[PDB]
């Protein structure tokens, strides 16, 4: 049974993933976008007290202007969660926002809390990626400076693993495709959560759809495009690539016990959780490292998981992960069914709990049982954690 | 048409909205004098009791929206005795807050400066969609007063109360850019295609999109802020 | 006894407190520094394999340019820690440093690791508490935007607990005073990390003291300052308040039984950990609602405890504090008595750790049993933890 203990995800919801250039949240702040998310995800689900929130931890990268000084408590000071409860921004880069997650149940877990609100922002259109950065001279001793351009750490990883521009470029079509099916058949509307945005011409409206998704991509289009990264010979083009895209996701999450006296049924039941590292340079095999750890502490085989969340960073670097796990020929049958960061985008501080949401609701839709999010993170990380329907 | 005045026109469109346009004949601008007032509460009674009414618009004729009234006027004004100066204060602010309490979404199509009552009158509606180029601010304490058509009551509540101190106290107006920023307009778009901006964002809040009756709800209720914070950031602003 | 996943403090190493305007840290990177003070504090127990380290948790707040990106993995990777370990950068304002501590603990008790390293660092000279900051005009409308500046923050709490501009400069000078006194008596050479630094000139040379301790400090002296942060009838002065200083703080961390094996006598075991929110205009408070949580859990009273390290934001809100936490009257003889954040500074990124090992060792000088560490935050919040030798 449930051990009262136990980490128990009561709900998830996501903002509609924007256009950092000049798409629907170009006027929205990150904190009242998060501020926001959070609020309609705890209105959704009433039998929850807001004054139990023991802690918010939210995930976020460019610390720094709108998303800077603990962005977390930013967000639930403008919330129904009272001054008495918490708040910590968690920074793991990529993987920040589902540190946060492992942070919390942990928490959960060894009886320091009983009710936390998980999530994670990223407004890359307010803080590029590339904003305030101040590269070390010392770390070119230790280490590659090159290994911190992403997109090469992409080249590398699809040379040693032999990925081809056609393969990505097939891989592409198939995130933005499998994303727009589901989107149609409303295969998200129930982890999707409507918000004000402003369209082109700059009209305050409703939205609850995903303008990433790019509908009219083809091997065709996607041929035409140049090496991103590498000018002479480059393989990982803007087209294989994640989306820079704006956007938030939450999560409710509560301890078994609290879960049963209030009395509702479980999204999910985290089952492990983990994080490995890897050289700089390769640091797209992350995934990989991190998941055996995860199945490990859950006691299952790569073979026992029904259905699997990779974040898509770069196609370069998603397939070597699905190969390498030995879950490739099992894609299209269980691997980012409704679509993946070339499609949907990502939001660093976001994305983390993003794909580990989405997850459980390909679970509740198709009957899963166990479900595996992980991802490659900057300078050589990893991160996954295995959920389980019951 | 369903009203006509000299300064104020209530024209129906499409869909059962109806656009609200201040026109004053003679003058070249906007400004809340007598005529103007009684008009606009001509206006709103007219829309209140038409049942066919679904949407209302607040739209501008001139190349401003709505300045403020004569000095003249104004030194009249202070002349009367204090009694019959607020009752002259609370039934020109009826006018407002009776088209505040319209059971119908309200739009103010900001399209160029609007100043004092100018923006008074904004301040009472829904939403607001403003030029690109327009300017809305307080410029009351320039005049040894303050905000007196609800502005430091609805300003607080809209804005925030740091920033309705701030943009009240110094009188400063307020460009597009710096408006959208801290919420005082919900949208912001060209000249050429605000009145389009207007009548869309109608729409949505007609066919219950946008939840107009939420919107308007906050300045009818108490501030957020907590206790300890009111006395935090009122205390600091007076220092 | 010691439980197999209890949570043991192997050992505590932090450096040099340095002045930010022109100090000795004024030449050395945030990063530089942390990676540093790891790499030394992991060299002096040999006995623990770097190659064990589950994840490396820093806390740092303004995580911009030098700071950004998770310095924690950046640290990481220029010490002897493999790139097979994991790192995150944790912030929760303030208490970031301690909430990495907790964050490790917590992995450690719930099985998903067996050897962390956490610690904290903010070179303030080099990023400012006032550099790239955003302010949201949303934030005035559920909350004062005043509740920002957190020296007014301090204002409140004095004036509501009626802190007199002489009972604060009098707290002021016992904390440089008893901070200079254990200089002398090298009580500070355990937990001290000798490192390069430069002096006025510039000559490069070692430091193990504390640039920011100004013994010359007297209740003649800070009265002749003036309010800092209210004009017109202020309380709190420059004088009063934690300095602005370069510094970090480091920490090894691992499982009771792992410390078992590797057999090694504990520096601490904790014992209980908590958060609290407070009102953001009176912020200074929150260690009281974090304190008692924290007790609760340790079930212990007040009481119970040896010696506490109170984190010296302000005098006028340290003060409250105490009183309300009904130990005032037992300060001197178990409150920061090898001084506080006034003397000492106050690295956001670092303090949190930093008074948590200076208060072991305060215990493992006047053979204590039960310390207590804690903290107020920015915005509203409050941290302790509740160790115990043995
Ligand atoms: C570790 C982890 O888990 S996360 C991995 C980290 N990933 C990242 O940081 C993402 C890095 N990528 C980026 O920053 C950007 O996307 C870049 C650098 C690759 C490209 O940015 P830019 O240099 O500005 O070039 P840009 O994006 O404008 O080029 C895209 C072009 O291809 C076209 N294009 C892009 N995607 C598609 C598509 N699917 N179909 C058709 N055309 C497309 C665009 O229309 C555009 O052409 P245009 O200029 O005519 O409009
Ligand atoms: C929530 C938490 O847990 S943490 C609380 C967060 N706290 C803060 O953010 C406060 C941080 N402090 C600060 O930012 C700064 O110290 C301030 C704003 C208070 C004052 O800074 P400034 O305006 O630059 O004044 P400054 O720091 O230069 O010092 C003022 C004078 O007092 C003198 N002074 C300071 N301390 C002492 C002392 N102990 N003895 C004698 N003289 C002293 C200085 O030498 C200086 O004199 P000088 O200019 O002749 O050299």
């Amino acid at each position: 049974s449930l051990n009262p203990r136990d980490v128990v995800i009561v709900d998830f919801g996501r903002t509609p993933m924007g256009r950092s250039k000049g798409g629907m949240h170009r006027n929205t702040r990150a904190e009242d976008m998060s501020a926001h998310l959070i609020s309609k995800v705890l209105e959704r689900n009433s039998k929850v007290d807001p004054g139990e929130v023991e802690d918010v931890i939210w995930g976020c990268v460019n610390q720094t202007l709108e998303q800077g000084w603990n962005i977390a408590r930013m967000a639930s000071l403008m919330t129904q969660i009272p001054h008495t409860s918490a708040a910590q921004t968690v920074s793991r880069l990529c993987g920040s926002s589902m540190s946060a997650l492992h942070t919390a149940a942990q928490a959960i877990m060894t009886g320091n809390g009983d009710v936390f609100v998980v999530g994670g922002v990223e407004h890359m259109g307010h803080v590029s990626m590339m904003h305030g950065v101040d590269p070390n001279p010392h770390m070119s001793l230790y280490a590659a400076k090159a290994s911190g351009m992403m997109g090469l750490t992409a080249e590398m990883l699809g040379k040693m693993h032999g990925i081809s521009r056609e393969q990505q470029d097939a891989f592409a079509v198939r995130s933005h495709q499998l994303a727009h099916k589901a989107t149609v058949e409303g295969k998200f509307k129930d982890e999707i959560i409507p918000m004000q945005g402003y369209d082109e011409n700059g009209f305050l409206k409703i939205f609850d759809y995903d303008e990433t998704i790019r509908p009219d991509t083809t091997l065709e289009s996607l041929a035409a495009l140049k090496p991103a990264f590498n000018p002479k010979g480059g393989t990982v083009t803007a087209g294989t690539s994640s989306q820079i895209t704006d956007g938030a996701s939450c999560m409710i999450v509560m301890s078994a016990q609290r879960a049963k006296d209030l009395g509702l049924e479980p999204l999910a039941v985290i089952r492990s959780m983990a994080v490995a590292g890897v050289d700089p340079a390769i640091m797209g095999y992350g995934p990989v490292p991190a998941t055996q750890k995860a199945l490990k502490r859950a006691g299952l085989n790569m073979a026992d998981i029904d259905f699997i969340e990779l974040n898509e960073a770069f196609a370069a670097q998603a397939l070597p992960v699905l190969k390498d796990l030995k879950v490739l020929d099992k894609m299209n049958e269980k691997v980012n069914l409704h679509g993946g960061a070339i499609a949907l985008g990502h939001p660093f501080g976001c994305s983390g709990a993003r794909i580990s949401g989405t997850l459980l609701n390909v679970m509740k839709q198709n009957g899963g049982t166990f479900g595996l999010s992980t991802m490659c993170i900057g300078l050589g990380q990893g991160i996954a954690t295995v959920f389980e329907r019951v | 048409m369903i009203y006509e005045g000299k300064a104020i026109t209530v024209t129906a469109l499409e869909s059962g909205i109806v656009e609200l346009k201040f026109d004053l004949k003679g003058e070249s601008v906007n400004k809340f004098n007598r005529l103007t007032l009684n008009e606009l509460r001509q206006a709103v009674d007219a829309i209140k009791a038409d049942a066919s009414v679904k949407g209302v618009i607040v739209s501008s004729g001139k190349d401003v929206f709505i300045v403020g009234a004569d000095i003249t006027e104004f030194v009249e004004n202070f002349k009367l005795p204090d009694a019959e100066l607020i009752a002259g204060n609370l039934e020109a602010n009826k006018i407002f807050s009776d088209f505040e309490d319209l059971n119908v979404p309200t739009v103010a199509a900001i399209n160029g400066i609007a100043l004092g009552g100018g923006l008074e009158m904004c301040l009472a509606a829904d939403f607001r969609v403003m030029a690109d180029s327009a300017k809305i601010g307080l410029p009351e304490v320039k005049l040894g007063i303050y905000p007196g058509f609800g502005g430091t009551v609805r300003l607080p509540r809209l804005i925030g109360v740091d920033n309705a101190v701030e943009w009240i106290a110094s009188g400063k107006e307020n460009r597009a850019e710096d408006a959208l920023k801290v919420s005082a307009v919900d949208a912001v778009v060209t000249a050429d295609k605000l009145g389009a901006a207007a009548l869309d964002l109608i729409k949505r809040a007609i066919s219950g999109e946008l939840d107009y009756k939420a919107k308007r709800q906050p300045k009818l209720e108490k501030l957020k802020l907590n206790a300890i914070e009111q006395m935090m950031a009122f205390e600091t602003a007076k220092g």
